[PDB]
């Protein structure tokens, strides 16, 4: 006489307890902006030389960087097609901004572009422009 | 000094032979395995380092408690009076 | 030349032998047999049965937790002895001051 | 009847796909049989080699084990001499080498390296055939060939593949990059191309491993 | 891609081609010639989870909406990171995000603001706390570990003396709180903000919201003192009356 009865009614449960592995995707909103201020890339794409792709989580991929512990920065990384054009894009944008042209270094060989500073705010909203 | 007056025999190297056209093969096990087994589990050598790296005095004494029980009394004896220098060094200087 | 078979790891139970000296002693325990359960649940052959506490372990949990875990209705009365011992201070400093 | 092969997972809009001719072993001129598609985020990553580099550092030093000793003044019945076994395994970032791979197979397809098959099946197991075949569709010296799996490859293949030093043919599961470097071309079969992408595309996302796969 | 252009016109690479990145590798120096010649516990290490964090894991669709947010699909969903070996106690929010994050759910932290309680509720929301021990928390977030043990499914704890109040008390509407004062509590924190109290059983899926496990449940699927056939993929549900007084001890 077993002490255990078996039941698949309740096994549910178990099954959306698994773990995920890959993150789903966003879901579509009737409305953007999203409350929060996520907007999904915009539509259409631009058609400039060169392409931002967004992040795996579908996040702008421009962080804000520290070094020596009194240099602000900031890098764009998920640039795709022609970074040069972008930089002068970039350049003429913030000049204004800034003030003044701004200082920047050009890594080609991990196509990543280097701004002293901190300017992510005017960028996010500036390549929003741009359609990225 | 003086030097040899004559050539050494020369050395033929088969670049093609099975053991180095095929080293590294299943190096991506874990990848390519769905990560059952790791690339850790695939080093060979003796027991204590196998998946695991360390200086000299930790080697030694990892080595002492892995087969410290199938140690010979004249090499553990040994070993102990050499960790006991290299502690002082370590550990104090 | 042909690469060789990949390496693959054993999978099903497998049951260490008690008798051998070189098998470590916490292999033998039961709480590697119900590891074994757990692994392959009926594959492994292990009884569910078995798993519950049995009746000598049972009356060791229940004193357990009569002795070291109060329950609510004990809790509520620790927490009226402890009030009233605090209201009993607060008229205290009152009276004092 | 052309073969035509489209990628599984969702190829980016912005990114056209990729495609190569698909081959065939059966016959000396069953060169092209059909055209299929490759994932551009696989076959056309950027052209990073030192990630290659660092993998091929990696892949030869991780099993490195020296047993050099010498004895000490107390040991004797060299002052800074070798002192017993000796380990130099390291770990790679797992992102990163999954990375390596992916740059590798690109730079085989853009130097008309990489030979995309239907199957490795051939007509006879005389290694002189497959030798031929190689001569006639300007292969290298040295060609990989690469089966999904090891226990179901064509026995054919085998006895030809075995008996070359210079042919040398592997599983899927034992692909590396090191192989892929010294072989000079490489021959994959349609399903390796499949499993291959699965595994590597399957990398986007983190959920942390909070524990070994194992 | 110019880039790609290159490389097709570029020739094989070779093994010995391979050469180290710039800049990989410093110098190092050695003594061959003469350049190196010569010479707390107690308290509960409560994790917030922001509104604003909150807001986005919605928006993203990381927490289906309609499953009533849990502790574990949060883990799931690797909204926060939790260490047994940092031995987290508790569970809580960051006041932060309150005005971005428009949005009404049912849901359960074992500590949650008394502002943000009605904000939520505002919206529609349903907030409850529940008290898990850390090591029966441990075990909740990796439900497969114990499974491979061969552990059966405990009876939830309870909070130490010292908490009885906070989960006891109406306000912090603890699975303690005196179900009778939940009415009148909800129509005063509606007061508080001044905003109509909407009615939760007016709500379709009312039941599924207000659904809640007993005290020494720790899962609502899974009562306590229940297994799991993970061979099976099914649930075992012991039928012994002396275990059934083992649970009552």
């Amino acid at each position: 006489n077993p002490g255990f009865v078996e039941s698949v009614d309740e096994y549910q449960f178990v099954e959306r307890l698994l773990p995920p592995t890959k993150i789903p995707e966003p879901p579509k909103h009737k409305h953007y902006p999203t409350p929060s201020g996520w907007q999904p890339p915009r539509d259409p794409l631009p058609s400039l030389p060169y392409f931002v792709r967004r992040s795996r989580m579908h996040n702008i991929p421009v962080y804000k960087e520290i070094t020596h512990g009194n240099r602000q920065m900031t890098l764009i990384r998920k640039v795709e097609g022609d970074i040069w054009a972008l930089q002068k894009d970039v350049e003429e944008f913030l000049s204004p901004l800034l003030g003044k042209t701004p200082i920047t270094q050009v890594n080609e060989v991990t196509g990543t572009l280097r701004i002293k500073g901190y300017f992510d705010e005017q960028l996010k909203a500036w390549l929003l422009e741009k359609g990225f | 000094a003086f030097v040899r007056l004559t050539l050494p025999p020369p050395k033929v190297v088969d670049r093609w032979n099975e053991k180095r056209a095929l080293f590294g093969v299943y190096d991506n096990i874990g990848i390519l395995g769905n990560f059952e087994k790791h690339p850790k589990e695939l080093i060979k050598g003796p027991v204590w380092l196998r998946g695991w790296r360390g200086n000299e005095l930790q080697r030694c004494v990892r080595k002492k408690k892995f087969v410290g029980n199938r140690m010979f009394i004249e090499d553990l004896h040994n070993l102990n009076k050499r960790i006991s220098y290299l502690y002082k060094h370590f550990n104090r200087h | 030349y042909r690469a060789p078979p990949p390496p693959r790891r054993r999978p099903g139970p497998h049951s260490p032998d008690p008798e051998n000296l070189l098998t470590p002693r916490w292999q033998l325990t039961p709480r590697y047999v119900a590891k074994q359960f757990g692994r392959h649940g009926a594959i492994s052959g292990v009884p569910p049965a078995s798993l519950w506490p049995t009746p000598e372990q049972l009356r060791e949990l229940e004193a357990e937790e009569q002795e070291w875990y109060p329950s609510l209705a004990t809790m509520q009365e620790s927490l009226r002895l402890q009030q009233q011992a605090l209201e009993a201070r607060r008229q205290a400093r009152e009276q004092r001051i | 009847d052309p073969v035509l092969r489209k990628c599984e997972l969702r190829i980016p809009v912005h990114r056209r796909p990729v495609q190569a001719w698909v081959e065939s072993l059966r016959g000396f001129e069953q060169e092209r049989i059909g055209l299929a598609e490759l994932h551009p985020d696989v076959f056309a990553t950027a052209p990073r080699l030192d990630i290659v580099h660092q993998v091929a550092i990696w892949q030869r030093n991780f099993r490195r084990i020296s047993y050099a000793n010498t004895k000490t003044r107390a040991e004797v019945s060299v002052a800074h001499g070798p002192r017993g076994p000796t380990s130099y395994y390291y770990m790679l970032p797992m992102k990163v080498r999954a990375l390596g791979l992916k740059v590798a197979l690109t730079v085989k397809l853009m130097q008309d390296d990489l030979h995309i098959v239907d199957s490795l099946e051939l007509p006879t197991a005389d290694p002189q055939y497959l030798t031929e075949l190689a001569q006639y569709r300007h292969w290298g010296s040295s060609v990989l060939l690469v089966d999904l799996t090891h226990e179901e490859m064509p026995k054919n293949v085998v006895a030809a593949t075995s008996g070359l030093n210079s042919f040398n043919l592997i599983p899927a599961v034992g692909l590396n990059v090191y192989s892929m470097l010294k072989h000079q071309t490489l021959v994959l079969t349609l399903p390796s191309v499949a499993f291959l992408e699965d595994k590597l595309l399957w990398q986007d996302s983190r959920y942390t491993p909070l524990y070994p796969f194992r | 891609g110019t880039s790609l252009d290159l490389l097709r016109s570029l020739p094989r690479v070779s093994l010995a081609n391979l050469k180290p990145s710039p800049n990989s590798r410093k110098r190092e120096r050695r003594p061959r010639d003469r350049r190196r010649g010569r010479k707390h516990s107690f308290r509960h290490q409560y994790q917030p989870l922001s509104l604003r964090r909150l807001q986005y894991l919605i928006d993203l669709g990381r927490v289906d909406p309609t499953q009533p947010i849990d502790l574990t699909q949060l883990v799931n969903g690797r909204g926060v990171t939790i260490q047994p070996l940092k031995r987290d106690y508790g569970v809580q929010l960051v006041e932060e995000g309150a005005d971005t994050f428009q949005a009404k759910i049912n849901i359960e932290v074992q500590l949650a603001s008394e502002l943000a309680i009605a904000a939520i509720e505002k919206n529609g929301g349903v907030v409850t706390t529940a008290f898990y021990d850390p090591r029966s928390l441990e075990i909740l977030c990796k439900p497969i570990p114990f499974f491979l043990r061969g552990q059966p499914i405990p009876k939830r704890m309870l909070p130490p003396e010292s908490l009885v109040p906070y989960y006891t008390d109406a306000k912090n509407r603890g699975y303690l709180a005196d179900p009778a004062k939940f009415p009148e509590a909800r129509l005063e924190l509606a007061m508080k903000f001044g905003y109509v109290l909407p009615d939760i059983t007016k709500d379709e899926l009312f039941r599924m919201l207000s659904a809640r496990k007993d005290p020494r449940q720790i899962f609502f699927g899974l009562a306590p003192g229940w297994v799991v056939n993970m061979a099976d993929k099914k649930i075992l549900k012991p039928t012994d009356e002396n275990l059934l007084k083992y649970y009552s001890s």
